[PDB]
């Protein structure tokens, strides 16, 4: 659907985008 | 005149912006918002993670020591 480089998160924004950010906000802060 | 800011958007996908250390980092979500969509990453919501360190746009990026080798997720909320 939004392969094109485009999320949207169907509408989840909030919730999957703090869900999302933290996995990766963690890039490297936790020893793994 | 400015460095180019690396992130994260929670999406997987791994790039960078093109704003100043000095900025609130509000400047970036002007960007990082314009490359995602205003409704992904409006301004308002825009705020970044920088080692765990949450960065509201109203706060300096270079608070966060936002280096190009390193990167910090771009979370929002509508």
């Amino acid at each position: 659907f939004g392969r094109t480089g485009l999320p949207d998160l169907s509408s989840m924004t909030e919730e999957e985008q703090i869900a999302y950010a933290m996995q990766m906000s963690l890039q490297g802060a936790e020893f793994g | 005149m400015a460095v180019t800011i690396t992130l994260k958007t929670l999406q997987q996908q791994t790039f960078k912006i093109r704003m100043e250390p000095d900025e609130t980092v509000k400047v970036l979500k002007e960007k990082i918002e314009a490359e995602k969509g205003r409704d992904a990453f409006p301004v308002a919501g825009q705020k970044l993670i920088y080692a765990g360190k949450i960065l509201s746009d109203d706060v300096p990026i270079r608070d966060y020591r936002i280096d190009e080798k390193n990167f910090v997720v771009v979370m929002v909320t509508k």
